[PDB]
DNA sequence: AAAAAAAAAA
DNA sequence: ACACAAAATATCCAGATTGGGGACACGGTGATAAACATGGA
DNA sequence: TCCATGTTTATCACC
């Protein structure tokens, strides 16, 4: 009945998502071709895993976890102890086979497929990079003790870059089954996003939100440039939000919420939006998210 | 634009002013005789030596006081000095790099 | 072979079989100089001159200082051929090689200033030296 | 549990860290650049080596005792990485990339996994220019000696820079048996941090901290702009008043810990003004780290 | 056009430099200049990565003779900078 | 799929024609989002302000809200070239279409 | 083992 | 407060030298499924 | 108009 969606960014810092699969002598991260330049990419799977981990952290019932005690990548709690009675975000996972707990029909009458309530998209950078930057070095071996025995004596280097990047996300409103305490925890956890990367012992990137725009009318997405570049701090749709109510009425300004740095840069037009109804200029993103959760589920 | 061409024009004017100060501008005296040509050329290379002095000073002539000496030296002799004067204050730093190129035009030699 | 089989009469002259061929053979079939010159024509979209330039540099290096080199040769080029693939400093090594060295010399300026030539063309033939 | 994280900067002095090995006639320092300006040359793993080195003078067990005997640089090891038998280089029993088996997972159930609980990032300078040399020379003995080095005399120039650069870090960990003493020792040792980026008999440099600031110790990760204070001036006072302001009326805050350099020169009335919650002010970093370790460790 | 002009003008500076400097003697004059580029290249090496500021500094110290109506040559290079160093030292190779 | 979702947000939705069959602008031939309708048909409309009917074929591109708003406002045509939200554009176009 | 020139007005 | 005059010739570095030695990664895996068409009594 | 069935073989040519 009330759909919602937002776009968030973070503070500048050296990159963290180091894929490092190119070859022995290099560590190349994923790249995208945008307007003839190259930009960094972080796949949505990393954010899904991070959200699952934080749902683990907050003492929320779960049906999946890793073990880190196998030769290759493996997950155990996802399918071993669970009848898929209630997933984390009601995902209700699936897998296809000749039979699956008697086709999961008789014991637990659930659809074979899944639900996929949550939606997310790719995270893209804001400014390009310039080739290799950093150097590296590796030790010879275990030396006197014969346990490592790599016999490498190698000398390599990896790739780093400095960039802040943003990504959008969405959430439907008609899904209101077992909502009051499940989804609001997820929305609260959206504010943290600390351990979402491919390595932290040397990079330590944090996805702390800096600005948010998280509202429109109770209809489908208007697509007002969901990948808004933010001009490294600015916002390109100030003109498209001024006319709160007038003859043209070319914009609904009664349903909007603004993040921290977009209000910290005080201006007279900021007061103009403040007197305009529905702006709700805030300063702390976390209490903004709490208020949105209160006014979207309860209200 | 007008900036670069006026810079080149004032550089040429400064070259001609140095030639006039050194000796008479009447170059028909310089030409027409191998000896007159040779002595005029020799005066040209001594002017070139002064040009090397100015250039080697120009590298250490960036910020403040050598800037005063450089603004004392140019012998611009321009028709409408208002525009030339006002146009050079705004571009405080890049004028050094353009005027060293302009002073490279102080090399007529032989 | 599939390329040949109004604008498809002499299309084999370009024969651009670099796109799909290189992407698949990246990981599995990587396990040399057999295919070193293959990508040279694709980079441009001139050859013998660079070969002589590279040969003179190495010969000069050993002159001043005066059976398993094949395996080392294969590994050394692979380290930079792979990085040349990803590029889809480059004026530094050639700067020394030219310094080691004229109508064809004039043509170097017009054949090197292109960005595409700078990005991926000039950094292939010289690798065969060392 | 409580999670803390802090940031430091060092005193200004000439410095050099030759890392590029671009050629023989020159040595370069530059690692990474921002916005068309070459700034940063800190490798985030050398500090780990320095910490490993200074855990010895305080009386802690070690395994990776670096030795220099063979031509190629190498290190040795003790019997086996054991996180519980001793300090384990601060709980750093690491992975074994070999299929030799005989791992303690078969006998001692050691999972070939670590207890990292320590994160950091590379340092970043605050001055772009790096284009100065010294132009020294290396002579040839040729004096009827018993050994010749290169049979030539050469001229070569180094590269120097005069900059003071900052350093962020985070712990966000928890203690176990016999761990609190080791983490207290680590907090004591982080104050000195001498001999970074290897030895230097010609370019003396120290990482003595001034104007250290620690953020949000009790609650979860909520910090912002770890690289904040720069440009040889204080920055976290305005950040303090603009986000999580000391006032408890509109913008709630949390307990902070401030260094000595910031309070050494700053308005006398401002200290009294900045007393709403009392905050935490100190004149020397060492006392601040002692008190912070005592508070965070719970003992 | 631009490449041909800059190649000719770089050859002009190299020829002027060799004229300004001054049978096995021909070899050793050839040999001595083999390392003069090396010591010069390091000197130009210590300049801003963009080299827009530096190329002006490099040529003013570099002795010159003439470069064909200075007005036209200088005014073209402002619009498209950061390209002259691509051949600033390749010209002296052909001098030998 | 749900993740990495893409949505069709209408923008600069513009086309009209006389009570005839499809013709005129081929409904294609647009650049890489820089400036697409202009080189496609706006030059033809300017050259045929009295030949092709601009009274019923109203303006094109919501981008006119950003550059060259006025010049396109008067010297193009006097038709209903309103472009504020595509919703009201579709609404009044539907009203006109159902009128006759 | 190879070279290039003269000039202004309220 | 009037007039007159405001520099001239020689010279602008010479040699010797532009790095040397060792090393350029180690293992584990490279999809899994569902979606028929013709005959003889 | 309407009742029915079937598969079985491994691997190779360059400097």
């Amino acid at each position: 009945n009330l759909n919602l969606f937002a776009t968030i960014l973070t503070y500048p810092a050296p990159a963290s998502n180091y894929r490092g699969e190119s070859e022995e002598n290099r560590s190349v991260i994923q790249k995208i071709l945008k307007d003839g330049q190259k930009y960094a990419i972080i796949s949505p799977e990393s954010m899904r895993n991070a959200l699952r981990e934080m749902l683990i952290e907050l003492g929320q019932p779960n049906n999946r976890t890793r073990l880190h005690s196998e030769d290759q990548l493996a997950v155990e709690f996802k399918e071993y102890p669970n009848p898929d009675k209630f997933a984390d975000d009601f995902l209700f996972g699936y897998m296809v086979a000749q039979t699956n707990d008697a086709k999961e029909m008789k014991k637990l009458n659930r659809p074979a497929k899944r639900d996929s309530i949550f939606r997310c998209n790719m995270a893209v950078a804001v400014n390009p990079y310039k080739y290799d930057t950093v150097f590296y070095q590796s030790p010879l071996n275990a030396g006197d003790s014969a346990w490592k025995n790599s016999t490498s004596s190698a000398l390599l280097h990896r790739e780093v870059t400095h960039t802040a990047f943003q990504y959008p996300f969405a959430l439907a409103g008609k899904d209101c089954a077992a909502k009051p305490e499940w989804v609001k925890a997820l929305l609260q956890a959206i504010a943290e996003l600390n351990g979402v990367a491919g390595g932290h012992a040397r990079a330590y990137y944090e996805f702390a939100p800096r600005s948010v725009v998280a509202r429109l009318t109770p209809k489908l997405v208007a697509g007002y440039q969901t990948y808004g570049f933010d001009a490294e701090g600015n916002w390109l749709e100030l003109s498209r939000l001024t006319a709160t109510d007038s003859d043209n009425l070319d914009l609904p300004a009664n349903e909007f919420w603004l993040g921290g740095e977009l209000v910290r840069k005080m201006d007279q037009e900021q007061k103009a939006q403040l007197e305009a109804m529905g702006a709700h200029l805030y300063a702390n993103p976390e209490k903004l998210f709490a208020d949105l959760a209160d006014s979207f589920l309860g209200v | 634009r007008e900036y670069a061409e006026i810079v080149y024009k004032i550089a040429q004017g400064f070259v001609l002013s140095k030639l006039s100060s050194k000796h008479d501008l009447q170059w028909s005296k310089c030409k027409g005789n191998p000896k007159l040509e040779r002595e005029y050329n020799d005066k040209k290379e001594k002017v070139v030596n002064e040009a090397f002095l100015a250039i080697r000073s120009r590298t250490e002539k960036q910020a403040f006081i050598d800037y005063f000496v450089s603004t004392l030296y140019p012998h611009v002799r321009q028709d409408e000095f208002v525009d030339f004067a006002q146009k050079l204050f705004q571009d405080t730093d890049e004028i050094r790099s353009l005027t060293l190129l302009a002073l490279s035009s102080q090399y007529p030699i032989k | 072979l599939l390329n040949l089989v109004l604008a498809s009469q002499s299309w084999l002259k370009r024969h651009p079989w670099y796109g799909f061929g290189d992407l698949l053979s990246r990981i599995p079939q990587r396990w040399s100089y057999f295919s070193h010159d293959a990508r040279q024509l694709f980079t441009q979209k001139y050859a013998e001159i660079v070969y002589k330039i590279a040969q003179g540099f190495v010969l000069s290096k050993l002159s001043s200082k005066h059976p398993k080199l094949e395996r080392e040769y294969n590994d050394k080029k692979e380290k930079v051929v792979n990085e040349a693939f990803l590029a889809i400093e480059k004026q530094a090594f050639i700067d020394y090689f030219v310094s080691t060295l004229q109508d064809e010399f004039v043509d170097f300026a017009q054949k090197l200033f292109q960005d595409t030539d700078e990005i991926r063309s000039l950094t292939l033939l010289a690798l065969s030296s060392q």
